[PDB]
């Protein structure tokens, strides 16, 4: 056909962010579960640490890319509400972002993906509850 | 493997000989593994990858003794027989055929 | 050895890197796949500016250091060598494949086991195509000429040449018919001089039934054109590789001159000796002389008075085309002339050019010689230099059609038939090879999708339509509305890609994959 | 083995006789049939140029006629050796040394094919294919010296012309062209195949 | 003081600007207009520049009141080709008869050069010398015919017109020195008195005891007979045209030409030939086999007077003047030459364009006053 | 990653800009060097002291270094146009560039695909180029009228340059100088010789052909009813091509023989020539002292060294033929003329031949007050000789001064009435850019261009198709009525050569510079 | 041999994973242990540990040898 061109193209900045960001949830993947292994970080100060707690590995990891730093904050908040799963919350964004990497390829506006992803999540949470086996203290 | 020698020529292969030839390698000891791999690609033509895996592996299993404080001349003898026996055993299994 | 300045990669990273590196090379050239594609200005480190939709050419010019890219550089190249048209696409398909392959890997699949998966699903597609393809040679003669053209055209739609694609197409169709035989099916491209010069527009690019060469015509006084010399059988011309100068040894010299005696004889020796040649050619009964090496001032003047237009210095390939074009023989010495080894050409003129003091010359023939000269013209270098490679592209698709009259309807549909067939066999596969087959077919879908992306159509949309339509009816050929027109169906639309090539392409990518995947270890050093 | 840029990593060809480059670097080619069935291969070893490709001596003359005389001699000196080959009644004339413009031009006229400067390790596989037998001079050229295959053609494989003497039920040496989408894969095949051939 | 380090002094504008090292592009332009002032008039190279100097300022002024330069440019043309006409209309035309006038011009010309207090014999020097090749109706008279040869030493006054002509070469140091022959006949040998010079790969082989002197004693004569044929044709003074090709006058061929009392003088530059054939009335001699007594001249005297460590040649008594210039510092010997050229060219202007206007500023003012009135009528 | 070491990539938005800016930039360099009221630009190369002022578009662009592809593309397009027609060098870049400018508009702020912008242009071009042919009247027949036509072309192709001053004068020179050939489109037959001093108006075309290099040692300084043998032959040591001929003797005397032997060969060949009966022998080659002496003594004048072109000129004024074989007089067209007198052009020796047999080779002498003025008047003339040289090989003509393109504007602006949606816009844009030519034309003159061109377009809109821009009263008068004709090949070339530029660039969506070495 | 590169995951420092690090740790602990494996038993012997000033101390107390011996590396 012959209609609207989009002279502009920092399309790449998105895929660039996703990839430079997913690479974060990569280094972590290895520490999920009863077979997860701990990381050993030697801080800028020289203090050595060892742990499976994601939020603490990411925190002390020295992540540089901006949208990559973002992961540390989501794992930070996983610690602030649940207090557990800081490793999982990251690995999720890891392929949830890959989900966009895939969809963005077939030309679906990210704002359709963004807003849809919300609804697909706040629908997932409900499914959790509906199948939740409640206990009492 | 994918070796890009200091040459700038990029290669990709499996002929263990060809890999161990592109690794340069200067350590006297470790450099013999490069030699026995070359000969293997001569007197035979195949197995080059393996001649080294084994050659190495033996040296590996010699560590325990050498460490515990045993003579090397004794380990050398021990392995010497081991090969002799092992070599004959292959000859002993070398299923010759023609129309069998 | 050299432990430092030496890095190592292996899977966790590594594979990502490679896969991504491919993908990225791709992202550049994807915007050049299609009749809506676009070209890319490449600049030589010396300063040479080029502009071209040709796949191979682009990736060759990108001075790039990433090893995996270096591979896709050749992937597009090798294909250009074997067919001449794949280039832009072969890489796309390859990358898509890699991304796909990678994707599976992070789900626990072995790289080498995916390899075998792809090689398999591939072989299948090649077949599902080898079966659906159509034949041309064995069907008609006037229709062969048409189909053979309807391919050259489709093969040019993604080029600046597109503008005048009618002519450039019928030109490539012709240029090949005239130098290859239906039986040998061999197009030797030495028999087709692809020469181009500047001027006019690309429209003023004609085809010459002889050759061109640059010559002032030896002596200025000489005529400009050359008639068939009254009722004769066209024009006859000398084709000699002997210099119009006094013969000399080839071992030594030192012609010792004792006295005025011999020097008196040499005197008159060179003198009439020039008549010994000027006569010799007159005797064979020729119109114009085409000598490989130059002539002396004397020998030239004589060629004038004796109405013998001359051509001082003519290269190997040069002199040789003048032979094969005019049906002559390459005569050694002078005495080896003869009215029967001359060149029976049909005309010779000194072609003018704007005001360019160059002003080359031409040798026509009227009837389709065993040598064609596609003489390309354009408003500026780049347009020409691109239009020549654009012409070449088509000329190749015309050669592939004689070497395999099989044709498949592109427009992306050709790749959809595979993706469809290969994906079917996936459900039957199950287990691990299921993921491979799904993948292979899935990567394929990027080819048409990309066409949609460039022509402005929603990818997922055109694909579902192309898939449904090519199933709800027959695993035929329903392509993308790349330009518009009524609807799909590359047949009506006349979109055709030679089968022989398409196979090669859909192989060269899977194979290249099959190599990269097997790489699990890397060791790069620097430039000490 | 021979490697050819491009093609499928299995679109490789097994020549029954022998195949080699296309060193054919001279004018006057394009004539000379590029295909024969049972041609009379002349596995010649040296020269075929006018002034000679190498070696010389001195010609000193004090007579104007001697000059033009020695010239006519040079020419006839070549042509003879040249027809001497023609005389062998051959269709294919190969030589590990050159075949000058004039030379190749000659055979071209009388539908005889040629190639100069053939790879040394090639002529030896050429012999073993058509059963010829290298010859250094043109004089004592006897017929059990020549050779003949089942079929000769000049291909355009992978955009590269390849002279090849295929079909030779009397050969003791084959040649095989390898293909690939990259100078790394063809290279790995040639090594992956030497490891096999050597084990067979 | 040039980039090379050579020092120069002068009032000739075109030469000051030329050697000045002007850098700005449009600035270099001035040198070219002064260059052309030299190429047509030959004088006023200083004035032509100074004119553009305020003619450009005229635009500087007008461009300020917003007048398009193309109006100024095109108008300036018309205001000029109108000024020139005014020059003519007030031009007091002369004839080359009037020697009284032509000297007055050349004199008031060089009255601004270092050679000013010597204008006396300089002013007419130009006049006469120009008329010596002027004829009347020759339009542009070539000044190439006025060979000036400057020789360092003395002062400016030591410069004479020299009756005959002035050569530029030495003579003979070697075997038998002649250097002076009263009433002589000269010949311009374009030849070359050396051993056999075969233009083709020559070579004299030997393979005999006695054959030694054969080769030798033989060519010993080759030079001899040529030398005789010269004396024979009654050739007193010989002139060889410098041949870098392969020898001019063999060392041996001088022992002969020495005895024969024939003053020879070599290295006659090729650009001379033509000229020498005039002043000397001589005739070029391609070969020896064309060296005849008629292809000679009636020279009454030829002598290399050593002025003092200088040595200059003379051919007195025989369309070509030949003046020799001197001065102390090379800056002089050179400058005066160009200060004579300004005068010589002054006359050339009258040769090709009769008439002369009352200079000294007066015509400049007139054209000004005239245009100034006509301006009110526009 | 990929690439490396200073390679630079420009994707879509970036690339497109690089391009557009480049072309627009180039165009905005030579916009002032257009229009009869246009100006010159001074430039200076690696030598610094190698200035030059010019109004030749192609000249400026050819020189001005650039790193920007899109620019070089335009530069190059200028040299092309400068070739096949010698003129329009400026009019082309500008119209080329303005079309791109008009395109990034349809892109960056209208969102139209460049390919669709091409779609439209390609059509607009058809229509535009067409209307030209469809409106170009010629005077191939009536040779006495086409002279008047052809002279106008020079008249106007000369305005804008320095020569615009005494344009009428050079107008004739050009015309005449071309006609004096009437045939060969190769301008190397006209020799231009320049020398400082006096007004440009003093330049002339010696219909007798002038030549440099004086003859003989001191031969007759003027020939009469000359009968010249124009030749090119070895004249300093012969044996033409027997190389290897050594002279071994056993005594100096046997050398002395062979020596005079050689000097005999010269008296021989020189003789075979004297047998041609001529009062003047001109040789391309040289002629040493002796072979010359012969002539000086036979009366035959020896005028040596005139290279190849120097002979061909004489062989076209005098009517002789080159020759190098005197193995027999006759069968050799000998040349002739009335006089071969030696004249002086401001401190310089020259040979004014006269009354030659219809001189199809001429000499134009240019006279300026500074080298700058000459060198510019040099090409400023070439810009005339080239068009005319072509119009004799293309009799078609059209009126310029805006008119032409303004007609193609109303053409395209019309065919933009039947069209699809987006495409139309590109089409309208074309005519728009075309219209920018008379605009830029009027601009330089100094009028309210916007206002003037809108008046022009209005006439050509509402019929007329003849009005144009009188860049003096600043009104819009009739061009055919004012002798402002222009070669059809020229304008057709511009409208073409430019559209190609456009398409080749609009199609770019990436630029890659490699690691410069 | 020798690990290197980065490509994605831009981190302000070094990071070895798997085999590479897992071996490094073992090598480390190994070395620090092997220095004092020659001080074990009655037949074991003391060693002299000199500083930079040249002074020193001879001792078999494995803990002081490992304290005195500058160890840089976590597992060390
Ligand atoms: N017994 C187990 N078998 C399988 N999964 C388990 C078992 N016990 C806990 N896990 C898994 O370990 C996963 C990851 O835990 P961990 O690595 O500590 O990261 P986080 O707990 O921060 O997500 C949890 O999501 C849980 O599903
Ligand atoms: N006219 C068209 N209509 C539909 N498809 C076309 C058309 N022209 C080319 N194509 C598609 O684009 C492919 C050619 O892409 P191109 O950009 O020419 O790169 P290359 O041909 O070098 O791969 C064709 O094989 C076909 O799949
Ligand atoms: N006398 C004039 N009046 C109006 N337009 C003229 C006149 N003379 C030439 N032109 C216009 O000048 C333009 C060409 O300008 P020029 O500086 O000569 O550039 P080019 O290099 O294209 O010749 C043409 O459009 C022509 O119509
Ligand atoms: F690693 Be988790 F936060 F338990
Ligand atoms: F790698 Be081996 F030679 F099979
Ligand atoms: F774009 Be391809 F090379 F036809
Ligand atoms: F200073 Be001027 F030129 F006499
Ligand atoms: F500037 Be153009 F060539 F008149
Ligand atoms: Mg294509
Ligand atoms: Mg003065
Ligand atoms: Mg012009």
């Amino acid at each position: 056909n012959a209609t609207f061109k989009n002279k502009e193209k920092p399309q790449e900045v998105r895929k660039a962010n996703i990839i430079a960001a997913r690479s974060v949830a990569d280094a972590i993947r290895t520490s999920l579960g009863p077979k997860g292994m701990d990381k050993m970080i030697k801080t800028s100060r020289g203090e050595i640490i060892i742990s499976n707690d994601g939020h603490t590995i990411l925190k002390q990891m020295a992540i540089l890319h901006p949208v990559a730093r973002m992961l540390v904050e989501v794992s930070a908040a996983q610690d602030s509400e649940a207090g557990d799963g800081t490793t999982s919350v990251v690995i999720l964004t890891g392929a949830l972002l890959g989900a966009a990497e895939r969809l963005l390829n077939k030309g679906i506006h990210p704002t359709i993906i963004a807003d849809s992803f919300q609804s697909a999540a706040k629908r997932s949470v409900d499914i959790l509850l509906e199948m939740c086996h409640k206990v009492s203290l | 493997i994918l070796i890009v020698t200091s040459n700038q020529k990029t290669t990709i292969s499996n002929d263990g000989a060809t890999i161990l030839k592109l690794l340069d390698v200067v350590h006297p000891a470790a450099k013999t593994l490069v030699d026995i791999s070359r000969a293997q690609d001569a007197e035979v033509g195949d197995g080059t990858t393996s001649v080294t895996i084994l050659a190495g592996e033996l040296m590996k299993e010699a560590k325990p003794f050498l460490e515990e404080g045993i003579s090397s001349h004794l380990i050398m003898k021990g392995y010497r027989k081991a090969v002799s026996l092992a070599v004959e055993k292959i000859n002993e299994l070398a299923v010759d055929i023609t129309s069998e | 050895k050299d432990q430092g300045n030496k890095k190592r990669q292996h899977g966790l990273e590594a594979k990502k890197s490679h896969i991504l590196a491919a993908r990225s090379v791709a992202s550049i050239i994807k915007t050049s796949l299609g009749p809506r594609g676009l070209d890319k200005i490449l600049i030589s480190p010396d300063g040479e500016i080029t502009i071209t939709n040709d796949g191979a050419t682009i990736l060759s010019q990108m001075e790039l250091d990433n090893e995996i890219a270096k591979l896709l550089v050749q992937l597009s190249k090798s294909q250009d060598d074997e067919i001449g048209d794949g280039t832009t696409g072969v890489v796309v398909l390859a990358s898509a494949l890699l991304d796909q392959a990678l994707e599976l890997i992070q789900k626990g699949i072995h790289p080498i086991k995916i390899a075998n998966g792809f090689d398999e699903a591939a072989k299948l597609a090649i077949s599902k195509l080898e079966e659906t393809c159509d034949d041309i040679s064995a069907s008609n003669d006037e229709l062969f000429r048409d189909f053979l053209l309807r391919a050259a055209k489709t093969s040019l739609g993604s080029k600046i040449v597109s503008k005048d694609h009618d002519r450039f197409a019928e030109m490539a169709v012709e240029a090949v018919i005239n130098v290859m035989d239906k039986d040998r099916k061999d197009v030797d491209f030495d028999l087709i001089k692809m020469q181009g010069r500047v001027g006019g527009s690309i429209s003023d690019s004609k085809l010459i039934n002889g050759v061109i060469l640059d010559k002032d015509f030896s002596h200025p006084q000489m005529p400009k054109c050359v008639l068939p010399k009254e009722g004769s059988d066209g024009v006859k011309l000398a084709i000699l590789t002997c210099p119009f100068e006094p013969p000399k040894p080839k071992t030594k010299h030192k012609l010792d001159i004792s006295s005025v005696e011999e020097y008196q004889k040499l005197q008159t020796y060179e003198q009439d000796k020039f008549k010994e040649m000027i006569d010799d050619v007159k005797k064979a009964g020729a119109d114009v002389v085409i000598c490989q090496w130059g002539f002396d001032d004397e020998a030239n003047h004589l060629l004038l008075q004796n109405d013998l237009p001359a051509v001082r210095w003519v290269g190997g390939q040069e002199l040789e085309h003048i032979a094969i074009s005019t049906n002559g023989r390459i005569v050694p010495r002078f005495q080896d002339l003869s009215k029967d080894k001359l060149g029976t050409c049909s005309r010779i003129y000194e072609q003018e050019f704007g005001t360019t003091k160059d002003r080359m010359l031409i040798i026509e023939q009227s009837k389709e010689t065993k040598t064609v000269t596609c003489f390309v013209r354009g408003s500026n270098k780049m347009i020409v230099d691109e239009a020549e490679r654009a012409l070449h592209d088509s000329l190749c698709v015309v050669r592939n059609l004689v070497k395999d009259s099989r044709v498949v309807y592109g427009g992306g549909a050709a790749e959809v038939t595979m993706s469809l067939a290969v994906s079917e066999e996936a459900d039957k596969q199950r287990g691990i090879d299921q993921y491979a087959f799904r993948g292979f077919a899935q990567a394929l879908d990027t080819i048409p999708m990309t066409l949609a992306e460039n022509s402005g159509l929603d990818p997922i949309g055109t694909l579902s339509t192309l898939k449904s339509k090519q199933l709800k009816e027959k695993i035929s050929n329903i392509g993308v509305d790349c330009l518009g027109y009524g609807s799909n169906d590359m047949k009506e639309l006349f979109v055709v890609d030679p089968f022989i090539g398409k196979k090669q392409q859909i192989l060269l990518a899977t194979q290249l994959c099959r190599m990269i995947l097997k790489i699990d270890n890397v060791i790069i050093s620097g430039k000490d | 083995i021979k490697k050819i840029p491009g093609g499928a990593m299995e679109e490789s060809l097994f020549i029954n006789g022998v195949a080699f480059k296309k060193t054919f670097s001279y004018a006057g080619f394009e004539q000379q049939p590029k295909k024969f069935n049972n041609p009379k291969i002349l596995s010649l070893n040296v020269e075929l140029e006018l002034k000679a490709e190498k070696d010389n001596a001195e010609v000193r003359v004090e007579h104007v006629e001697d000059y033009q005389a020695i010239v006519d001699a040079e020419w006839q000196l070549i042509f003879e050796k040249l027809r001497q080959v023609e005389e062998t009644g051959a269709n294919i004339v190969l030589s590990k040394l050159p075949i000058g413009d004039l030379a190749t031009q000659f055979f071209a006229d009388r539908n005889i094919f040629c190639a100069g400067r053939v790879s040394a390790d090639d002529m030896n596989r050429v012999i073993q294919a058509v059963g010829g037998s290298i010859q250094s001079t043109t004089s004592d050229i006897k017929p059990e010296h020549l050779g003949t295959c089942a079929l000769f053609e000049e291909m355009q494989i992978g955009s590269e012309r390849y002279n090849l003497f295929q079909g030779c039920p009397q050969a003791k040496t084959c040649t095989l062209l390898l293909r690939g989408g990259a100078e790394q894969v063809i290279a790995e095949v040639e090594r992956s195949l030497h490891d096999a051939i050597m084990i067979v | 003081k040039t980039s090379r380090g050579e020092i120069i002094i002068s009032n000739d504008g075109h030469t000051i600007l030329k050697q000045m090292a002007i850098l700005h592009p449009v600035a270099r332009m001035l040198v070219e207009v002064s260059a052309a002032q030299d190429s047509e008039a030959g004088d006023g190279t200083t004035s032509v520049v100074i004119l553009t100097g305020a003619l450009l300022g005229a635009a500087e002024r007008l461009l300020n009141k917003g007048i398009h330069p193309t109006i100024i440019a095109d108008s300036f043309q018309s205001a000029a080709k109108r000024s020139v006409d005014i020059l003519l209309e007030m031009c007091h035309k002369v004839s080359l008869s009037d020697r009284e006038q032509l000297v007055r011009a050349a004199s008031t010309s060089l009255s601004s050069k270092i050679v000013s207090q010597y204008s006396s014999f300089l002013a007419p020097l130009a006049v006469d010398s120009v008329l010596k090749i002027s004829d009347e109706n020759s339009k542009n008279v070539d000044l190439n015919d006025i060979r000036l040869v400057k020789k360092v030493g003395g002062t400016i006054d030591d410069t004479e017109m020299i009756d005959g002509v002035v050569l530029t070469q030495t003579a003979i140091k070697s075997a038998g020195g002649p250097t002076r022959k009263e009433k002589a006949k000269i010949g311009l040998i374009q030849f070359q008195i050396s051993p056999p010079k075969p233009d083709t790969e020559n070579n004299i082989i030997v393979n005999d005891y006695r054959q030694m002197d054969k080769i030798l004693k033989e060519e010993r004569a080759y030079l001899l007979n040529i030398c005789k044929k010269i004396k024979k044709a009654k050739c007193n003074v010989l002139l060889i045209q410098k041949s870098i090709l392969r020898d001019a006058v063999n060392d041996l061929a001088l022992h002969f030409l020495s005895k024969l009392n024939i003053m020879v003088v070599k290295d006659i530059e090729r650009e001379e030939i033509e000229f020498l054939s005039k002043g000397l009335g001589c005739k070029p001699i391609a070969d020896i086999e064309l060296f005849t007594e008629d292809r000679l001249d009636s020279a009454d005297l030829v002598e290399e007077i050593d002025s003092d460590g200088s040595k200059i040649v003379r051919v007195t008594g025989i369309p070509t003047v030949s003046v020799v210039i001197r001065g102390a510092n090379n800056m002089i010997i050179d400058e005066t030459e160009r200060s004579l050229h300004d005068a010589l060219c002054v006359i050339r202007c009258l040769v090709k364009e009769r008439g002369l206007i009352a200079g000294g500023g007066a015509p400049e003012i007139e054209i000004s006053r005239r245009l100034s009135k006509e301006a009110r009528s526009m | 990653q990929i690439f490396g070491d200073q390679v630079t990539e420009e994707r879509a938005e970036n690339a497109r800009l690089s391009a557009f800016v480049g072309a627009i930039a180039v165009g905005d360099l030579v916009k002032s060097t257009l229009g009869p009221k246009g100006m010159d630009k001074l430039l200076q190369s690696a030598s610094s002291n190698t200035c030059m002022v010019t109004n030749d578009g192609a000249t400026i662009l050819k020189s001005i270094p650039l790193d920007n592809p899109a620019a070089k593309v335009l530069v190059n397009i200028s040299k092309v146009q400068d070739d096949e027609v010698g003129d329009g060098t400026t009019s082309v870049t500008v119209l080329s560039a303005e079309l791109l400018r008009e395109a990034e508009k349809l892109i960056d702020q209208s969102k139209i695909h460049p390919q669709t912008i091409i779609e439209g242009y390609r059509l607009a071009s058809a229509a535009a180029l067409d209307a030209l042919t469809k409106a170009a009247v010629d005077n191939s027949h009536d040779k006495t009228m086409f002279r008047e036509d052809l002279i106008h072309i020079a008249k106007t192709t000369l305005s804008s340059k320095i020569l615009s001053q005494d344009k009428d004068h050079f107008a004739e020179l050009a015309t005449n100088a071309i006609l004096r050939l009437k045939g060969s489109t190769n301008l190397e037959h006209i020799q231009i010789i320049k020398i400082l001093g006096g007004k440009l108006s003093d330049s002339f075309l010696d219909e007798g052909f002038i030549l440099a290099k004086k003859f003989g040692n001191n031969q007759p300084k003027r020939i009469e009813n000359a009968k010249i043998l124009i030749a090119n032959t070895t004249l300093d040591t012969d044996k033409v091509k027997i190389f290897g001929t050594k002279f071994k003797v056993d005594s100096t005397a046997k050398l002395a023989q062979l020596e005079k032997a050689e000097r005999e060969k010269m008296k021989n060949k020189i003789a075979k020539i004297s047998k041609f009966g001529i009062n003047t022998f001109i040789n391309r080659q040289l002629i040493y002292d002796y072979p010359e002496q012969l002539f000086t003594d036979l009366g035959i004048n020896s005028i040596e060294h005139a290279d190849f072109e120097g002979v061909e000129r004489l062989a076209l004024v005098t009517g002789g033929e080159v020759v190098s074989t005197f193995d027999e007089p006759s069968k050799c067209k000998l040349g002739e003329c009335d006089v071969i007198e030696e004249i002086m052009l401001g401190e310089q020796p020259f040979l004014k031949f006269s009354g030659c047999k219809a001189g199809e080779a001429c000499t134009i002498v240019l006279r300026g007050a500074t080298d700058q003025t000459l060198d510019e008047a040099e090409r400023s003339l070439h810009d005339a000789l080239s068009v005319l040289s072509q119009t004799t090989k293309e009799t078609r003509t059209v009126l310029g001064g805006g008119c032409a393109e303004m007609v193609m504007s109303k053409a395209v602006d019309t065919e933009a009435q039947n069209i699809d949606g987006k495409k139309s816009l590109a089409v309208e844009a074309f005519a728009r850019a075309l219209r920018q030519l008379p605009t830029i034309l009027a601009d330089n003159a100094g009028f309210d261009s916007s206002e003037l061109v809108s008046k022009l377009r209005s006439s050509i809109y509402n019929g007329i198709s003849t009005s144009g821009l009188d860049l003096n009263n600043g009104t819009i008068a009739d061009m055919r009525q004012l002798g402002i004709v222009e070669s059809y090949k020229l304008k057709r070339a511009v409208v073409s050569s430019a559209s190609e530029a456009a398409e080749v660039l609009l199609r770019v969506d990436n630029i890659i510079r490699a690691r410069p070495r | 041999f020798n690990n290197s590169r980065s490509d994605t995951l831009f981190l302000g420092g070094e990071k070895i994973s798997g085999d590479d690090i897992r071996n490094q740790n073992v090598l480390a602990t190994m070395a620090v242990a092997n220095v004092v494996k020659s001080s074990l038993g009655p037949v074991g012997l003391d060693k002299m540990l000199v500083d930079d000033i040249g002074d020193f101390t001879v001792t078999n107390d494995g803990a002081t040898i490992l304290s005195l011996l500058d160890v840089q590396h976590p597992a060390g």
